[PDB]
């Protein structure tokens, strides 16, 4: 809601590329700084936001822009999207979209449409941002 | 102080929630003395309670450290004042913010549970004569909270 | 209308009735957020909201604020 | 760096008294359940071997002032006792007397304390000195 | 309409990319006349070429519809001004939006490909003579691009 | 909702007439091949069975406005046809006299028109009618 | 030796055995004009000539003369 944070360490995007962490993502959706996500890994195995037990590779990278969100497709800002209830959607290459134009970018082709990589409905979950 | 530190105690100081009160010492940064109104339809309630808040460095990573300092009468929470909150040992996420477990803490009083608990003694007349307990409950609040 | 602060504290809008069940609100964070109901718990005026009644019955109304934590047995 | 504040700190000490510590020779505890201010705490230590000390039980008084870990204890033997630092009057240890307590730093703690004084027992001009008969208590 | 295609309009009348002109139709938004300066030594340039930009509803999900409405000569551009491009055939992805198409097209100009380009004649020529082919592509710049 | 531009729609139009469809019994194409604006088209019929049509080709002229296809399209015969709605002096379609001309809709297309002539050679009025000998035009 | 001929003008000239395949015969031709094999389409005897088959296989023999047509594309 708003500009991404990582709800550990409590950094802005900006802040967290900056010093050349990643921002990643889990499988239950829930976003944090990479480092943060090692070092809490380091205590336990289950996502410090939902308790979702994850047990490691079951997290990637994703990348987007701004720091704000938009799906690049329909060209919407998050509220806009959130409002209209769609969600906000991210392949495994880590590239965020809405659920929406992706569901039906599949529809025609079986390739992410920012950079190609094979995909289907499996391959992409929510994240909450 | 790791930046997060200070968002949440910055955040505290620009946000107040209701019926918990949060004033960080002078002394030390990481050291808080807190107050919690008691929940509404406990016996507590109308009542104040000082709890006092210490985060180790390990901080987000080890749990911060909470007691009462004002006598109260419940299961969870034993003689010295210390709180027996699973939240705060075994559970604890990073992701939780003072804030909340705060509010967690006031929850808490609101629902006690004996089950499993700390003080014994009381968590046997807790479950044995509840209705007792909260007459009790009240009491020390009066003789305790309401200064 | 009701806001919710989630454990970020940031404060998302819902739409409801009153008659609502605390579980039908619960799915609703958890579309907005994506913690199973399980794992969450609400408050109100210092108190934890059970699944069973409605807001109606803790007479919380328009546009009252909701507290989120999770899901702590105490103990 | 980091410094804790009194409270937590004491309830570290609390805690590792309860679960004794060691050779169980030196141990210590809360004067009182119901005091929240933590403020005194009882002491005991057992008189070490080979020495006139030897095979008694020594009760202290500790008093954890406000400044305390940072400023030292006060401290007190319940236990009539002949010993260098000991005040034979009141029973009352004088810090400078003591190493630590003259030499005092935060990290130490209540136990270090009574370990010190323990083998202090054991020192030359200590181990010799006769005692009073047990079971004699400086008044207080 | 989407809301999309005002703001890829809005971002292209609010700003321009050099070398090219894009005007939509006052009659249809998604209509569109673009003007195309020619690449900078390229035979072509000096010419100035129309082309006209519909998207059919279904965009981004199907590509736009690009045509010349200039003669030209080019392997890739046929005699109805079609154009071979991929990135409006197979390679088409949503993200891609107008602006860039445009800037693809005015490389072609300048990096003519003979890659299955329609007009085998041109492509003939392009591949047997270039030095012929890129005087006659001057020519016909001359003859139609001049106004 | 969505207007699609002239142009583009005859392209449509061209595109599927090469690809051509279903029976080929009429089938279209543009006159001219350096025609820009694809207003000049031609267009073949092939006469309805059991008609004295039957076994029969016929060759159309047709020419798309700057309006088409809001406006329907002028049409004219190029093969001698007798026909109700049909000019015998020019081969020239009478708008009105035909129902998509008359009731011309942005909607239909060239095929339409086609298939409108086809369809309507079938008719009583029509099959009837006695024809010229093979192959002369106006 | 055969001749190979273009609705052009150019008569080519190449050297090859009855066995030759067709295939084979097309890439000569590749080779001395830079047409690629499954663009060309080849003509005599008022027949298509097919890639597995022989220039035995059709009797072509005696410094025989071919028609070369060439696909145009319209991809
Ligand atoms: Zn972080
Ligand atoms: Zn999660
Ligand atoms: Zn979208
Ligand atoms: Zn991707």
């Amino acid at each position: 809601s708003g500009t991404v944070s990582c709800p550990i360490c409590m950094d802005g995007y900006s802040e967290i590329v900056q010093n050349g962490r990643l921002i990643v993502s889990t499988e239950c959706g829930h976003v944090f700084c990479s480092q943060c996500l090692r070092d809490s890994l380091k205590n336990a195995n289950t996502c410090p936001t939902c308790r979702k037990k994850i047990n490691h590779k079951r997290y990637h990278p994703i990348y987007i822009g701004s720091g704000t969100v938009s799906c690049p497709i329909c060209m919407d800002g998050y509220s806009e999207i959130v409002q209209n209830g769609r969600l906000i959607v991210s392949t495994e290459c880590g590239h965020v979209f809405c659920s929406q134009c992706l569901r039906d970018s599949l529809k025609n082709a079986n390739t992410c449409p920012t950079c190609r990589k094979k995909i289907n409905h499996k391959r992409y979950h929510p994240i909450y941002i | 102080l790791p930046r997060r530190i200070i968002k949440e105690t910055q955040r505290l100081l620009a946000e107040p929630v209701p019926g918990i009160k949060a004033e960080p010492d002078e002394s030390n940064a990481r050291y808080f003395h807190v107050v919690i109104a008691g929940p509404q339809d406990s016996p507590f309630e109308g009542g104040t309670f000082k709890l006092e808040l210490f985060l180790p460095e390990e901080y987000p990573m080890a749990a911060p450290k909470v007691r009462f300092m004002t006598k109260i009468y419940h299961p969870n929470v034993d003689k010295l004042g210390r709180i027996k909150l699973d939240i705060l040992a075994d559970k604890w996420s990073p992701a939780l913010q003072i804030r909340t477990v705060l509010l967690s803490i006031q929850a808490l009083l609101s629902a006690p549970n004996p089950d499993d608990p700390l003080a014994n003694d009381v968590a046997e007349q807790w479950k044995t004569n509840e209705a007792q307990a909260i007459e009790t409950a009240r009491a020390w609040t009066r003789l305790y909270a309401m200064n | 209308q009701i806001f919710v602060k989630t454990l970020t504290g940031k404060t998302i809008t819902l739409e409801v009735e009153p008659s609502d069940t605390i579980e039908n609100v619960k799915a609703k964070i958890q579309d907005k957020e994506g913690i199973p109901p399980d794992q969450q718990r609400l408050i109100f005026a210092g108190k934890q909201l059970e699944d069973g009644r409605t807001l109606s019955d803790y007479n919380i109304q328009k546009e009252s604020t909701l507290h989120l934590v999770l899901r702590l047995r105490g103990g | 760096g980091v410094k804790v504040p009194r409270n937590f700190r004491l309830l570290e000490e609390l805690e590792e008294g309860q679960k004794g510590v060691g050779d169980g020779t030196v141990s210590w505890g809360l004067e009182d359940d119901e005091d929240m201010t933590l403020t005194r705490w009882t002491g005991m230590i057992i008189g070490p071997p080979r020495t006139n000390y030897e095979n008694r039980i020594y009760s202290l008084k500790v008093e954890c002032g406000p400044k305390y870990p940072e400023a030292p204890p006060s401290v007190r033997f319940v236990t009539k006792i002949n010993m260098n630092g000991i005040n034979n009057s009141s029973g009352m240890v004088d810090a400078r007397s003591i190493p630590v307590l003259a030499k005092w730093q935060n990290s130490y703690s209540i136990k270090v304390v009574l370990q010190e004084l323990r083998r202090l027992m054991m020192s030359k001009e200590n181990m010799k000195l006769p005692q009073p008969p047990e079971g004699q208590t400086y008044n207080n």
